[PDB]
């Protein structure tokens, strides 16, 4: 087998998320903090009724300091060496010292239940040999 | 993807200095068979880290871009991992985004380096083909020989690196220097970044202060740091992060107080002299608070007025070191007269308010309560090096620094921040004139021009006039070559030479990649970069390190010093065949099998018995350095000049220069200079009067130089698919442009293009464009003006801007969010 | 790499015809999320294969090069796997080395497709930059409009594909043909492979025999197969493998006996007419034995003499079908007189011995014991299509075929083997003159030239003359554009147009990649290939299939038919704004949102009520085909013409043409034609008299065409780093060359280069050079001579060969072992 | 873990191999036939005293038919669709229908014992999802 065994972790239902109010959760284990946010306007690869829900690992891909979500810019900021990632451009590094974009947590949106589920990660989370330890 | 292969506990590990900027951060390269890996337990992988559970933050810098799989000449495949050295004093384990990509930018047939030059390439009139090394040398040496025989050395032109690091270093600068100056003996040589054979630092050198006079530790010991024409977070990242910021944070106060038990150390402060508000100003404010940062947002090109006002003011206040002046300097009383400028006139010229000028002076020069003058380190870079009259600005600045005794005390210095690493060992330049090489080629001089580890198509000042002329002259040679059928090499040398009597120019490039120079070149030769070769270089505190070979170069790529020897030996053989002993003897001394031979012949011979004249940043104690001794010193290396070597203590070096007040002048005194304020140069003023926008230009943190590697990296191409121009939002509205629009930027000198990047912090009527890039070359709009030593005012140009259109794909894929951390 | 990710049981699967050659083998594309995979058990993966233990041989074709991970515009990543369809009747699960690379040649940001064009590119006088689609359109349409308004359509030049498959197909030939012929109305149009608007098959068509007149099943039913100027193992691989060889092996004898109960079927035999001994002849001998293969190794250019000798002989023997001749032909008695040639004379001209000419005729034409003529399939390709007088050779050949009734019977046919797939639907060509486009451009005609899905820098005849002229004329435009500052689009259109009045030429390329055309182009537009778009095309037996879209194109790349619509609509808008209603109306009919709209407008309207004049390989029953109906047919599609459609039976087509003896002529009879023997053309004979080697040229199994993808593929570049030339080993010794030496190959027309490939089977004084390549362009030495319809004699040129040097890296890394399987 | 677990399989000692006389062995299991040969003249990545011993999987990488070693040309030949691989150029396909070079069996030569050991495979063997089943 070539793929990691990622869990399927319920985050919430889409209608409970408020625009630009981030939700904290862990994925794919309790040592991997993540954020999901309804951006309020469609972005490529956004899920949900408005194609605007995205999620990321919040560990800085430079040296692992937890980033904080900035509501006014819709960015994740690392104040250790000042790396900034764009939540609206799939974690694109705006300016900083990282060499990988912020890893995206892949969300399934289920219209029948309204459920958002974390099902994978695109990119390698800081400080691990594999996403699934 | 979502995992990495760990290095086995017993993996090979070699030392490598970052390929790129001056800081010269230390790295380790782990190499091991493709099909092996380390275990997750800390004692079962070479990193010593525990991958059985999440690592804490700061434990490691490791992403997939820091790994690769290389294929050696024998066909065997090896994992590599290139990661920062925690125990290196330069970086303490930090990696920038540029260095962090090193593994990705090592040669592999399938990766970012796939388009590396692997073989000689020949443009045979109307097509590119491979050619043999021996045929390349027969043509190249053939042409150089015919030119020497008929025109002399003045028909053989070069633009060559003079720097350290990758595409430079002590082996390489000597090989090329020996070839160009001792063997060919041509004076028609410019440097990778300036169009004559000159220095960035003529004034400070002639005043007795070499520009790398301190240690990085000094930034930790300072009361105040000035950053003048310098964006150090983006351009000297790990020096700013590892030395500057810890001082601002209060983490080095205890070190200061342990050194100087009877001296007050107030919280550290930082002063930026830059017309533009940069990410460095933003981060400094973030870390220190607004009250501990002054941004002297001067009008473009007014640095001389600034420093003359400040010099005048400290002298009027008595915030100078009179005993130092009396014992160790010459010219102060004259400089006080010539440079007199009131704070009101200073404020009028610069636009900086009188209160901020006084504040900058009080922080930096007014004696502390315990009696001692503040320890103020003055760091400068291309904002003044390429500013309004390089020579004059340095005269002004050094006058201030000398009067205030801010060289030779710990926590001080007046220093270049640097660009590339350094690694200069060469014979003296073989002419007595400064010659503006680009102008000579534009006017039709020379038979053969070699670009060697530089690309002035992207980086010359007045670049558009240069490319136009080179493309024209090249096409003449191309046209003449097309009529040949079954020509011997000698017949083709004659064809080409005759085309050069009719306006032509044969163009050779020696490089890692084709580059835009491939649009004009007739011959390209494949070079090797650190890791494919051994290489020595020093960083911005003169710390020399050995970067170790760990893999093969692509194809028949070769170290630049060994290319130079191959050329020399080809020329020697030709002269010997032709029965010309005297000429053949000029090409002696290149019997080199490995790059280490070039280190021994150059760096290690400087000042030694029987050596020719050699200008070397190692000085006459260079011979104490050897590869084995550097290897044992590790990535900490030694700060030059070396003072002693022995088996028990290794290489012992020099932390700070000028600590006894003896300077590099005839009398051992620092010499003050006059710095007249003349306004902007007329050529530049004319553009300013005609056109609306100040066309500032320079570096972005993520992009390295001409983007020779970055152009092949999918992340970099996603982020910066085109060169960008930072613009004030109100100016943008007026032009009906927003993020991801394309503009033309133009003046009398040229026309170029950029994607719009609205930036709130950019002043109305100012702009900042990424320099040197692969899509939208900034230098097209820079003028031909240079100072008395042919140093261009690359930061001095004005132009107009016109909307081309909205690039919807840029809007869709590129972030235009603020690069200034709030 | 040492594993592959299996497709999940439920993976998406679409149909894909091979992008490349005529055979049009069937593939499946499996697409699934990056992080999913199928299980090894057969019912847990989409292949249905059991990977819990070793698979037996022939169970699958699957390697890492048949897989990739693509990244869609939404940023989501998907595994793909592109593998041959076992149930497709064309290939029965076979994949050639070319089609087997399809997955690797799909666009990804990091793989072989990294350098795909993904935005419009503009050469803005002295640099390449990105531009918007709207600006590109304003410039390109602006220049076409200006040209039409001032010079008329004769100022607007194209070289454009007319083929099928990738960079072709019914949607795309219609879009471009509607644009060129119905809207712009220019007659200054050449074809990707030939320098005028003409046919490869004028003679056979005028004789009443369309060149794709049979089914691949006929190769299974034949008694004898002729392969004339054709190397089908290398150039039509899976037709030769899946249909020809099973006949040679005796596997189809029962099928023949079932169909024809009262007919003898001896062991099948095969006759090659080729001056060169090829891998196809070697493999046929391996499989059938020496006694069942005849290699008629004619002198270059002697095909007409061969067929006239054989025609004369069969007529003299009575081995012809006299009732077929009387009932269904015209002009036999005349051809017998005009084409008379004795076997002794035939032998003297061709160099083939009389006994082998007689044997060929006895195998192929002498009645079998049971009374019937042998079923002899005559297949030909570029050895005669690009041979000595295309029109005359077909005339001679078809005479033989018609007299022997080897069209219209099962197991027969006189057919093209084909090159690309086919997919032609266009309006009629809008003039009545044959115009040699290259010669017009070289003489300085035209304002704007667009290369569309071809690269004549690598593929023109007399290519060096073309490249030289295009580079020069392009430079005139580049030079004029540099003086502009802040020019509006209208002003730039005028600057360019003026430069074209002074010898210049504006050059546009519409392509997947920059190619060598980027050396001359001012504008490049990004196109999309099958799988990035839907596409229809037919193979060498007229079997039309739909290739299904499964991924996004790179950046803003577009289907070629939609680029043509974009250009037409930009022109329409310009004419409407300019108040020119009559010119605007010419650009109506391009309201297309997707490629299917182009299929509906062209292929599906041919012959329909109210449709304009449309020349379509689908004929007037084309409307019966739809995307959904093709989808349902699968990779077996339907052989054109469609005879019927209904829900219950699907599309029903046509297996073989001419089975009732009714031909495509005014009277329904096939027409015999005179075939004069004139020797070699004088232009070619002059080179032969001056120079030593016959410069034969053509295909290599592994390399596809101009190597537009192959150039980026590490395996391909390791194997064939340079174009190679097969040489006789005695000739190599005389020249002191061996495998991996570089030579110059030259004559009066040009000079080029190749790596030496000694080959024992090559005849003294003959050579074979890989055509079309990215390093050493063969076409430089081909002449300007063409037949009556401007068909070049690409296989007809002589030159000398001179050693450049030994390339040690080629000797180290490239195999020079025999490519003829013993 | 990212690597497959390849066995270490004794082939023979180097001095027992005669020039250009192939040795058959299975690796990495009895369903994967291989050949080792002492070529007689050095080739890159050849092992042993004369740097000339190489080994390969013999299953054709096109469709798995077993190839035969041709002594006179030092090639492996597939008579199904006529692919031929160069034993002296690491399995380079000379002409044929495959899209992968012949997989090389990585051999350790142990000077102390004279032993040749198969220890991995460079390339993917025909007809398997991974080299180690
Ligand atoms: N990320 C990255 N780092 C690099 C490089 C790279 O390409 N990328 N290249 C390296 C090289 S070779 C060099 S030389 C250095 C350059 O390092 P710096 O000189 O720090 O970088 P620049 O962006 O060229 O210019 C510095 C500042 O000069 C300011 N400036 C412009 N005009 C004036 C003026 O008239 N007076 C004053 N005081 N300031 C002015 C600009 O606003 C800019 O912020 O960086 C090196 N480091
Ligand atoms: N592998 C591969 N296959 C391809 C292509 C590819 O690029 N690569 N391209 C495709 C295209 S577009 C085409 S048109 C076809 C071409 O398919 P072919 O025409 O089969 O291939 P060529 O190699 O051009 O030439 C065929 C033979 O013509 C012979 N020849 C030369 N001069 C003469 C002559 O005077 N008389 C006769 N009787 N024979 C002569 C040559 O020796 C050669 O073996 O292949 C298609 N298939
Ligand atoms: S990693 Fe490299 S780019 Fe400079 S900051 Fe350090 S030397
Ligand atoms: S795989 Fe492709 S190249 Fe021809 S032989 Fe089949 S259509
Ligand atoms: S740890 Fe986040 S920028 Fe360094
Ligand atoms: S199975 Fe070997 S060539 Fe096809
Ligand atoms: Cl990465
Ligand atoms: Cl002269
Ligand atoms: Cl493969
Ligand atoms: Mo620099
Ligand atoms: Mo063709
Ligand atoms: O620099
Ligand atoms: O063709």
């Amino acid at each position: 087998r070539t793929t990691l065994q990622y869990p399927a972790t319920q985050v919430s239902v889409a209608k409970n998320l408020k625009a630009n109010e981030p939700v904290s959760f862990t994925y794919p284990d309790t040592s991997s903090p993540c954020v999901a946010v309804k951006l309020g306007s469609p972005v490529p690869g956004g899920v949900g009724p408005n194609n605007d829900i995205v999620a990321y690992s919040v560990l800085c891909t430079h040296m692992g300091c937890p980033t904080s979500y900035d509501k006014s810019s819709k960015t994740f900021k690392c104040p250790c060496h000042f790396t900034e990632f764009d939540a609206e451009k799939a974690g694109q590094m705006i300016c900083g010292q990282a060499t990988e974009n912020l890893p995206r947590v892949l969300l399934r949106y289920d219209e029948a239940s309204d459920a958002l589920t974390a099902v994978g990660v695109d990119g390698l989370i800081y400080g691990r040999q594999a996403n699934v330890i | 993807n979502d995992r990495i292969t760990l290095p086995p506990a017993n993996a090979q590990r070699t030392n490598m200095t970052c390929h790129f900027c001056i800081v010269g951060c230390g790295y380790h390269v782990y190499k091991w068979p493709e099909l092996q890996e380390g275990g997750r337990a800390p004692e079962q992988n070479a990193l010593g880290l525990d991958f059985r559970k999440q690592l804490p933050p700061l434990a490691v810098t490791l992403t997939p871009a820091m790994t690769n799989v290389v294929t050696e000449h024998n066909g065997r495949r090896y994992n590599i991992m290139v990661v920062p050295d925690k125990a290196c004093v330069v970086n303490s384990g930090l990696s920038s985004t540029r260095g962090g990509k090193m593994a990705s930018y090592m040669y592999t047939p399938t990766g970012d380096g796939k388009q590396r030059l692997k073989a000689p390439r020949l443009y045979a009139a109307d097509q590119w083909v491979d050619t043999t090394w021996d045929h390349a040398m027969a043509l190249y040496a053939g042409l150089i020989k015919k030119t020497l025989d008929k025109d002399g050395p003045q028909g053989v032109f070069f633009s060559c690196f003079d720097h350290g690091g990758a595409g430079g270093g002590f082996e390489n600068t000597w090989g090329t220097g020996k070839l160009m100056f001792s063997a060919i003996q041509t004076p028609m040589v410019r440097i990778h970044n300036r169009p004559a054979y000159n220095s960035e630092c003529h004034a400070t050198r002639e005043m007795g202060i070499g520009e790398l006079n301190n240690a990085y530790e000094d930034a930790q010991l300072a009361d105040v740091i000035w950053s003048i024409g310098n964006n150090p977070y983006e351009s000297q990242t790990n020096y700013f992060l590892n030395h500057w910021l810890p001082n601002l944070q209060g983490a080095t106060t205890s070190k200061k107080k342990e050194r100087f038990p009877n001296e007050n150390f107030p919280q550290a402060r930082i002063i930026f002299v830059d017309p533009r508000e940069t990410p460095s100003v933003a981060i400094a404010r973030h870390v220190a608070g607004n009250d501990r940062v002054l941004h002297l947002a001067i009008e473009p090109g007014t640095d001389t007025a600034l420093f003359n006002g400040l010099f005048t003011y400290v002298v009027e206040q008595g915030w100078i070191d009179k005993p130092f002046i009396e014992a160790h300097t010459k010219g102060f009383d004259d400089a006080v007269k010539t440079n007199r400028l009131s704070l009101d006139e200073c404020s009028n010229i610069t636009g900086v308010p009188v209160d901020m000028l006084k504040r900058a002076a009080e922080w930096s020069y007014k004696p502390k309560a315990s009696g001692q003058a503040p320890r103020t380190m003055h760091a400068y870079e291309k904002g003044i090096i390429w500013g309004n009259d390089n020579y004059v600005i340095q005269s002004a600045l050094l006058d201030l620094v000398i009067a205030t005794h801010n060289v030779g005390r710990r926590g001080t210095g007046c220093v270049r921040m640097g660009g590339h690493q350094e690694g200069y060992t060469r014979p003296p330049y073989p002419g007595d004139k400064k010659i503006y090489i680009d102008q000579e080629l534009i006017k039709g001089k020379g038979r053969i021009m070699t670009w060697w580890g530089c690309n002035n198509f992207q980086t010359s000042n007045n670049a558009q006039a240069l490319r136009e002329a080179i493309l024209q002259r090249s096409a003449i040679v191309k046209q003449a070559m097309q009529k040949a059928r079954g020509a011997t090499t000698e017949e083709m040398v004659d064809v080409i030479y005759e085309a050069t009597q009719n306006g032509g120019l044969f163009v050779t490039s020696i490089n890692l990649y084709p580059t835009k120079l491939a649009e004009a070149a007739h011959l390209m030769l494949p070079a090797a970069h650190p890791g494919e070769m051994n290489l020595t270089s020093m960083n911005g505190e003169r710390r020399i390190r050995l970067s170790e070979k760990f893999m093969d170069p692509p194809g028949t790529a070769m170290a630049d010093c060994l290319i130079a020897a191959r050329i020399a030996n080809a020329l020697r053989d030709m002269y010997q065949k032709d029965g010309k002993a005297e000429m053949a003897a000029q090409f002696e001394g290149f019997d080199w099998k490995t790059e280490e031979d070039a280190f021994n012949d150059g760096f290690r011979r400087a000042g030694q018995p029987g050596a020719p004249a050699i200008d070397s940043q190692g000085g006459s104690t260079g011979h104490l350095v050897t590869y084995d001794r550097l290897r044992k010193s590790g990535n900490n290396g030694v700060q030059l000049p070396v003072v002693s070597w022995d088996e028990s203590k290794g290489l012992v070096g020099t932390e700070m220069l000028y600590t006894e007040g003896k300077f590099d002048t005839d009398d051992g005194k620092a010499h003050f200079k006059p710095a007249p304020w003349n306004g902007l140069p007329a050529t530049v003023q004319q553009q300013k009067d005609k056109y609306r926008f100040w066309l500032n230009n320079g570096r972005n943190n993520e992009v390295w130089q001409t983007a020779y590697h970055d152009q092949y990296n999918s992340l970099m191409q996603e982020r910066y698919p085109m060169a960008y121009i930072e613009m004030n939002p109100d100016d943008c509205k007026q032009l009906d442009v927003t993020g991801g629009d394309i503009v033309e930027v133009y003046n009398d000198f040229g026309s170029t293009f950029a994607m719009v990047y609205p930036v709130a912090e950019i002043k109305r009527g100012q702009t900042f464009m990424l320099f040197g890039y692969v899509n939208g070359i900034q230098g097209d709009v820079t003028t031909d003006w240079t100072d008395r030593n042919i140093i261009p005012y690359y930061k001095g140009t004005w132009g107009d801007i016109r909307k081309v259109g909205s690039m919807e794909e840029f809007k869709r894929t590129v972030s235009f969010k603020s690069r200034r951390f709030a």
